[PDB]
């Protein structure tokens, strides 16, 4: 199945991590844990803002422009991205904004980190209507020495 | 999802009163919360709001610098600390939960959607 994984400020505001006003190493660990040994699909913006490829996974970059690195697979459409994953139980889609919009209709599962922060931005995770998505897991945490804000992990499954 | 205001009663002008609002319902800590006040016959006035995790607040200009809203998710409670009260502050104060998850204080205030309301607590300031 196809899954989306995302870190969301309030009102579904998203961004590249290194520009967001927070430090959430716990989210980092949750991300690696839920993507480990799965193919990931990302947009070029996200690809750039992490420099290297995610280790041990098929890394698939969706871009209209030609590839600029041979350690990853470069595709030019949603269908091409999916096809390049071959036969696996789960594909992880890791952003960013337009990428999330494109894959949401094909996804059966969401992995979301809610972050207790208000941040200005023009990029948002797509609207996931409560009537369409069942919350099957929620795990609340508060701020500590390592994590700057309260954060809540959530998994939802398409009804 | 259900709310109960507490605190409040008579206070002299210039004094302080602390209100609390306790919720029953497991999913409390995924909703913004707000305080409102109302005198008989008049529309509700927005007073304060706070995000789900309690880090970020928004205040009506009429109470800014005087009122502080805060939150304790481990106790399913939000509070309203009211200092330097005036006769004009006299009203029924209500607690309200957002109908939608994980919104900003701004959305809570400017795009109203109310999951539920408390029964209210009377706050009365003399002169």
């Amino acid at each position: 199945m196809i899954s989306l994984i995302a870190a969301l400020a309030v009102d579904r505001v998203i961004g590249m991590e290194n520009a967001m006003p927070w430090n959430l190493p716990a989210d980092l660990a949750w991300f690696k844990r839920n993507t480990l040994n799965k193919p990931v699909i990302m947009g070029r913006h996200t690809w750039e803002s992490i420099g290297r490829p995610l280790p041990g996974r098929k890394n698939i970059i969706l871009s209209s422009q030609p590839g600029t690195d041979d350690r990853v697979t470069w595709v030019k459409s949603v269908d091409e991205a999916i096809a390049a994953c071959g036969d696996v139980p789960e594909i992880m889609v890791i952003g960013g904004g337009r990428v999330y919009e494109q894959f949401l209709p094909k996804a059966q599962k969401l992995y979301l980190t809610h972050i207790d922060a208000e941040v200005e931005g023009d990029t948002h995770f797509p609207d996931y209507e409560p009537d369409d998505w069942e919350s099957v897991f929620s795990e609340f945490h508060d701020a500590d020495a390592q994590n700057s804000h309260s954060y809540c992990f959530e998994i939802l499954e398409r009804r | 999802v259900q709310l109960q205001e507490s605190g409040g009663g008579l206070v002299q002008a210039g004094g302080s009163l602390r209100l609390s609002c306790t919720a029953s319902g497991r999913t409390f800590s995924s909703y913004a919360m707000g305080w409102f006040r109302q005198t008989p016959g008049k529309e509700r006035e927005f007073v304060a709001a706070i995000t789900w995790g309690g880090s970020t607040t928004l205040y009506a200009d009429s109470v800014k610098g005087r009122f502080t809203m805060s939150r304790d998710n481990a106790k399913n409670t939000v509070y309203l600390q009211m200092n330097s009260l005036k006769p004009e502050d006299t009203a029924v104060y209500y607690c309200a939960a957002d109908g939608s998850q994980y919104r900003s204080t701004y959305s809570f205030r400017d795009k109203p959607d109310y999951g539920s309301w408390g029964q209210g607590t009377q706050v009365t300031v003399s002169s």
